[PDB]
């Protein structure tokens, strides 16, 4: 009974969160009305980790939907599994955040935050033993970025010893909504570096390239990008939602993945990524799962070194062959794994594969190559900030330029921290 | 009759404890409901098996055991498993959330809040003993509970039962069957604060159990169930003298008297043979000499190391099955003229031998074949210091960068306890080299 | 090659062969440890709440 | 793609093996501290055998036999020969040796003197030589007083053995010489003898003071009407087998979690009766300039590739045994 409370904030946050619950609800045999219709008891073993149980054997996600405007959450409440979410867990305003971190964090968001914490507090009170929290959101907008990080800061005040995980969508000029995205992302990363235990960095640029070059999608859409995030989110949470010879909770994952508290930003990966009925052998899964084209952070792992790596395999396959391939990838690229953390590559297998796949592989890496993602952000940030461009949108909400300088310094420090451990 | 209370701490301790008491029941004819037909003294009696089992008025034989885990999922298997009826609820103790592989979390944060409860339950078992010998403590080196709460328990056990003996069965970390990375830290942390409180500790390297299962049993990918049943056989061989009529290792004190001359060097090497696959068409039963010779092959030691390049300080031969003294000495003489057995100059060059006529008991439907005779050798070799070296090296690699250190400091541990613990292992490693090398 | 102390019974026997002759912290001090660590956790958590309150 | 680490930057031999492995495009050199290796070219002293064979999914090999020092340490060799029944104290091919500890520190001082007195009174040649392992420090003297006094002035263990007074001299020149033979023992404990040896002849009456077997063999035919195989080589092959088969149970890695192989430098003396004597065994031998190529390739072929194969007329003489 190690429950997790899920929070999704803002447009991106709620659209990726919605797809996540749709996917895992399918894997746990839960229908859009909340009734179980599976065939394997494995689907209900750890079902309480993400679902509360109601009268009539109904399963209601332990999810809170947050947004400063009603648009996106109206789509969720009308979407496929919209009926499954607890009505009281839709917390939203009418003002919006105008893609402004300051509005989500200080002004518009401050007016709405307390009522979000009332629902979080309600969900936590029904948990036998709360593990921690997970937040889906983007960093380039206003609500998920600004208010999302305000939520994390106010949750830490009340649950300091719990684990706070985020799935954070990094902005990219390739798939850009506003020019202020580097401002919003830099301000958020400052919050995350100090108030999260595990952050899965999802770079929208990497997701786009995968859809264009690997999936052969001419014109990718946010829906297509979100298919990859759903799959990745289901993969990383497999060792939490299904029984196995693992017993992995959030705190144990953090203890073995995070050797330095500030270096808790992860590169997720997934395989296969087909453009489709052919069986994918274990070697193919292992070689793809480590290729850059399969990684969602748009960072070449050959540019840095892995601190820790956790690979999850799903399906019915040779666990002897699994050990043979993972030990082969390490001992054939030992120059990309730090040698001062003995046995820093671990593997876990799971019988239940994702719907419509004989077997898959999810990749979780704490690599110093993530620094290149923070470099891109820092570069785009400084290009505008050196000229105070678009700054009035933030000073008009009460922020001072000093706060921008500090967020910038901390991220460059972060980048410098990765660089020293890469040597 | 003097009693022994077993204590199983953490997942590995509990599951290994579960596999031992399953074997103990099969070896003594105790059904899962606690009843024992052969026992003609109902409700009482001071037989050899009573050292490990108490007796109620209804005729149930209750193990003198306590299971402790900071999370309730492993012990919950015992509560609803095949042998749920053997233990009363007070014997199974579970907290709410584990130590997350963090020594400091199990020793300080969580341990402080459950330590007195465990002592109370143990005091309950003690109050049923007329002459308690000591405690057998099963735990892993790598787990936050198995390392952190065990060292705290050993401290408090020395306070509450100063005159009692304490033996360990410790699981040494192996990467092939572990998803953790900070186990070196926990291993060295727990060995430091437990050292002065342990009279005799039997280390089982999971790497050794894993390879024996793949090599002899032909298990491509051994699980914990495979490893535990094998580990329980070795445990059964070591504790057999306490549970059966005999004269060698008749009480926990004798383990230290025979196997440990110097207090800090209390880690005997264990060797077991034969391990035969049950799925085999049918194996040729090995002889006394053959299995006695196998006790000097590194391939069936509980810790992989090379005793040929160390010095022995003691040597116990525990035989189970159709074995007579004539065949043992004939095999001992043969092995002395072929093997590299270098004893320390300040110790007799001998072997204390023990024979129990009841052959090894194999759990039905298990992986081990029923054999007519087996032997477990307990030898105190300086060669087991290789395992400290390996472990100490992994510790040094991560500590040079202070990797993961913040997780321990965050739970109220001072960084200085790391280096204090490491300098103790440095000294321990020096003590082994002063005794073996010239 | 000598055999000494041979003990025989119904369940087995035990002997000894020789090939060649030879040539704590108190209850109080533990309470300080645990409470000392607990206080360091309390100081760090107080500094966090102070950081947050600011 | 195999991996190896170089932990002895001063080995002229394995520096070439390290140079050949990289030339095969199938071996990768890692930092000396990286544990995920297949082959270890280890250090001469304190090689950490305890950390070998514990990396999952890695077959690991090392170019040193743990315990071979028993054969390559002066005092250890003497003790090994006297105390091993396979060699016995009457071993006919090893000069009469004694382990003598300096007085400032078992010890065979009295035993050594008893034999010395026997030779003095019997008119026999009584010239000895004292040496130790801490030398680049040697003293040859016919008086026992000078030998023992030279050892006390030092502080390390020494050994005194009979100095061969009738060494086979080459002509012209009337000059001494010794024989070097390189021996490779692989993970299976096959004893391979390099087909090529060298003589280090004294350029003084008793190219580069080196004479190879072809020339040395032709001389034995013209001077003595015999061959190097019959007069000397059979005895060398006998001595190599005896030494290595003796310690085999103690150093064999047959049933070990890691594998060993090692290159040995046996040094022999030859007297005027064409009898071969064992001088010492070197565990970290160098090679003759003109022979590094062939021998270093043979090491890779039989010692490394035999365990890590790649994608003749052997240069070695297999000394078969049981
Ligand atoms: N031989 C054997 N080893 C085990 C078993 N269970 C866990 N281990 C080993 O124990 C180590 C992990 O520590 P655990 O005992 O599971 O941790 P714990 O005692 O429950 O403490 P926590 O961190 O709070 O969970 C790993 O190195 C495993 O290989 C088991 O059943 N048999
Ligand atoms: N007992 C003995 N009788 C005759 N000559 C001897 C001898 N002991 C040593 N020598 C001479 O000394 C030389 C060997 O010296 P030794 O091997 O002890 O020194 P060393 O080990 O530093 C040289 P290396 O190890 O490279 O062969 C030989 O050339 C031999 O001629
Ligand atoms: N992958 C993905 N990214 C999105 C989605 N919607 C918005 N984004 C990205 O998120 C950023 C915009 O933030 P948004 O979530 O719309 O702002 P908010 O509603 O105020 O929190 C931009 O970088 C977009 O590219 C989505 O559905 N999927
Ligand atoms: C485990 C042990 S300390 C820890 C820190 N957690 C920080 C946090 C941030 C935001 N919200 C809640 C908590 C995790
Ligand atoms: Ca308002
Ligand atoms: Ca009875
Ligand atoms: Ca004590
Ligand atoms: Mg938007
Ligand atoms: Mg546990
Ligand atoms: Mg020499």
């Amino acid at each position: 009974m190690r429950e997790i409370v899920h929070i999704q904030a803002g447009q991106c946050g709620n659209q990726i969160g919605a797809k996540f619950w749709e996917v895992i609800s399918d894997e746990h045999g839960i229908d859009p009305t909340g009734s179980y219709h599976g065939d394997s008891d494995l689907q209900l073993e750890r079902i309480n980790v993400y679902y509360n149980e109601a009268t009539g054997n109904k399963y209601v996600p332990r999810a809170i939907l947050v947004d400063l405007e009603p648009g996106t959450m109206d789509s969720v409440r009308s979407g496929p599994f919209g009926q499954i979410f607890r009505p009281d867990n839709f917390v939203f305003g009418q003002s919006g955040a105008g893609n402004n971190w300051a509005k989500g964090h200080y002004t518009e968001g401050a007016e709405l935050v307390d009522s979000v914490l009332d629902v979080v507090r309600k969900e936590s009170e029904s948990c036998d033993c709360l593990q921690g929290f997970q937040l889906t959101h983007s960093l380039g907008g206003g609500t998920g970025s600004g208010m999302g990080t305000l939520l994390i800061s106010k949750i830490r005040e009340e649950y300091p010893d719990r684990i706070m995980n985020t799935f954070s969508v990094m902005p990219s000029p390739k798939v850009s909504d506003t020019v202020v995205e580097p401002y919003n992302a830099t301000l958020s990363v400052h919050q995350l570096v100090e108030n999260t235990d595990e952050t899965y960095c999802i770079d929208n640029e990497a997701l786009y390239d995968i859809c264009f070059r690997t999936l052969k999608l001419t014109t990718p859409t946010y829906g297509d990008l979100n298919h990859l995030v759903s799959a990745t989110m289901s993969g990383v949470t497999t060792c939490l939602r299904f029984p196995g010879q693992l017993n992995a909770d959030l705190r144990k994952l953090a203890v073995n993945m995070v050797p330095f508290p500030r270096l808790h930003f992860f590169m997720p990966g997934f395989a296969p990524l087909t453009s489709q009925y052919r069986a994918l052998t274990v070697p193919e899964l292992t070689q793809q799962m480590f290729d850059s084209k399969n990684m969602m952070a748009a960072c070449d792992p050959r540019h840095g070194r892995y601190l820790t790596v956790a690979a999850i395999f799903r399906g019915r396959m040779s666990m002897k062959e699994v050990d043979e391939q993972m030990l082969n990838v390490q001992n054939k690229n030992s120059s990309y794994f730090v040698e001062w953390i003995p046995n820093n590559v671990k593997t876990a297998v799971c019988d239940i594969p994702p719907r419509g796949l004989k077997m898959s592989a999810t990749f979780i890496g704490n690599s110093t190559a993530i620094q290149e993602l923070f470099k891109r952000i820092s570069e785009q940030f400084t290009a505008m900030f050196r000229r105070k461009a678009f700054l009035h949108w933030y000073t008009g909400e009460g922020m001072d330029e000093m706060e921008f300088t500090e967020a910038e310094s901390n991220m460059n420090d972060l980048v410098s921290e990765y660089q020293q451990y890469q040597d | 009759m003097r009693e022994c209370i077993s204590i199983h701490v953490g997942q590995a301790g509990v599951q290994i404890g579960n596999a031992c008491w399953e074997l103990y029941c099969l070896e003594h004819g105790i059904q899962p409901d606690g009843q024992m037909p052969s026992d003609k003294t109902i409700g009482g009696g001071d037989d050899s098996f009573n050292t490990f089992f108490s007796e109620t008025g209804a005729g149930k034989h209750v193990p003198r055991a306590v299971f402790v885990d900071l999370e309730p999922t492993v012990i919950d298997e015992v509560r609803t498993g095949t042998y749920r009826q053997l233990f009363h609820p007070e014997q199974l103790i579970t907290g709410k959330e584990d130590a997350a592989n963090n020594y400091a979390r199990g020793h300080y944060t969580i341990g402080k809040e459950i330590i007195d409860l465990v002592l109370d339950r143990i005091r309950k078992l003690a109050d049923q003993c007329t002459g308690l010998q000591g405690f057998l403590v099963f735990h892993s080196f790598g787990g936050g509970t198995g390392s952190g709460f065990t060292s705290l328990l050993m401290e408090r056990l020395s306070v509450d039962y100063g005159k009692k003996s304490k033996l360990e069965f410790s699981i040494y970390p192996a990467p092939q069957v572990s998803t953790a990375v900070v186990e070196p830290y926990n291993s060295i942390l727990t060995t430091h604060t437990t050292l002065e409180h342990s009279d005799c500790a039997f280390m089982v390297d999971n790497e050794a159990i894993y390879d024996i299962c793949r090599r002899n049993l032909d298990i491509e990918r051994p699980t914990y169930t495979n490893l535990n049943r094998l580990i329980s056989q070795i445990v059964s061989s070591i504790t057999a003298s306490l549970r059966f009529d005999g004269a060698l290792n008749v009480d926990l004190t004798e383990f230290q008297t025979n196997l440990v001359p110097y207090p800090r060097i209390h880690f005997p090497l264990a060797t077991y043979a034969p391990v035969i696959s049950a799925e085999k068409a049918y194996h040729e039963q090995l002889s006394v000499a053959e299995i006695t010779n196998a006790c000097f092959e590194p391939a069936n030691q509980m810790v992989k190391c090379d005793p040929r390049h160390g010095k022995y300080m003691a040597c116990c031969l525990l035989y189970r099955g159709d074995v007579v003294p004539k065949d043992v000495n004939a095999a001992i003489a043969t092995i002395k003229t072929k093997r590299s057995i270098q004893f320390v100059d300040w110790c007799p060059t001998g072997f204390k031998v023990g024979i129990n006529y009841q052959p090894p008991t194999v759990v039905p439907g298990g992986d081990l074949a029923k054999v007519q005779r087996a032997v477990c050798m307990l030898s105190n070799t300086t060669a087991i210091a290789e395992a400290w070296a390996r472990l100490d090296h992994k510790f040094d690699l991560m500590y040079a960068k202070r990797a993961f250190v913040h997780w321990y400091v965050g739970e109220g541990m001072e960084e200085g306890e790391f280096s204090e613990a490491r300098e103790d292992m440095a000294a321990l490693e020096k003590d082994y080299e002063e005794v073996g090398v010239d | 090659m000598e055999v000494i102390e041979l003990n025989k019974c119904t369940s087995g026997q035990s002997f000894e062969v020789i090939l060649k002759p030879p040539s704590d912290p108190s209850l109080e001090e533990i309470q300080k440890k645990l409470e000392a660590a607990e206080e360091r956790r309390k100081y760090q958590e107080a500094e966090l709440l102070k950081h947050l309150a600011e | 793609m195999y991996t190896f680490v170089v932990r002895d930057e001063n080995s002229s031999v394995y520096a070439e093996v390290s140079r050949l492995l990289l030339a095969t495009g199938q071996w990768k050199r890692l930092r000396k501290d990286n544990p995920r290796f297949n082959l270890m070219l280890g250090e001469r002293n304190r090689l950490p055998f305890g950390r070998l064979g514990h990396e999952p999914g890695l077959v690991q090999l090392v170019n040193y036999y743990r315990g071979a020092d028993k054969l390559c340490r002066k005092a250890s060799l003497v003790k090994l020969i006297k105390t091993s029944p396979e060699l016995s104290e009457s071993c006919t091919w090893f000069p009469e040796s004694y382990v003598i500890y300096p007085t400032n520190l078992t010890d065979e001082r009295e035993v050594f003197l008893a034999a010395y007195n026997r030779r003095r009174e019997g008119r026999e040649g009584n010239v000895w030589i004292a040496k130790s392992s801490a030398g680049a420090g040697i003293l040859i003297s016919s008086e026992a007083s000078e030998l023992l006094d030279f050892i006390d002035e030092q502080g390390q263990v020494h050994v005194i053995q009979k100095y061969l007074e009738k060494p086979l001299l080459l002509e012209p020149g009337h000059r001494k010489f010794d024989i070097r033979s390189w021996v490779l023992v692989d993970h299976l404990y096959n004893i391979y003898l390099y087909r090529e040896g060298v003589l280090r002849t004294s350029s003084e009456p008793y190219e580069g003071n080196e004479m190879f077997f072809e020339e040395f063999n032709q001389y034995l035919m013209d001077a003595l009407n015999t061959t190097l195989e019959n007069s000397i080589l059979l005895q060398i092959k006998h001595i190599i087998r005896s030494c290595l088969m003796c310690i085999e149970p103690a150093i064999s890695t047959k049933h070990l979690h890691y594998q060993s192989f090692q290159l040995f430098g046996f040094d022999f003396m030859v007297d005027e009766e064409l009898k071969v004597w064992l001088i010492e065994v070197n565990g970290a031998p160098a090679c003759a300039q003109k022979l590094y190529a062939e021998l270093c390739q043979g090491i890779v072929d039989v010692a490394i590739s035999s365990v890590f194969p790649l994608a003749p007329t052997s240069i070695f003489i297999k000394l078969h045994h049981h």
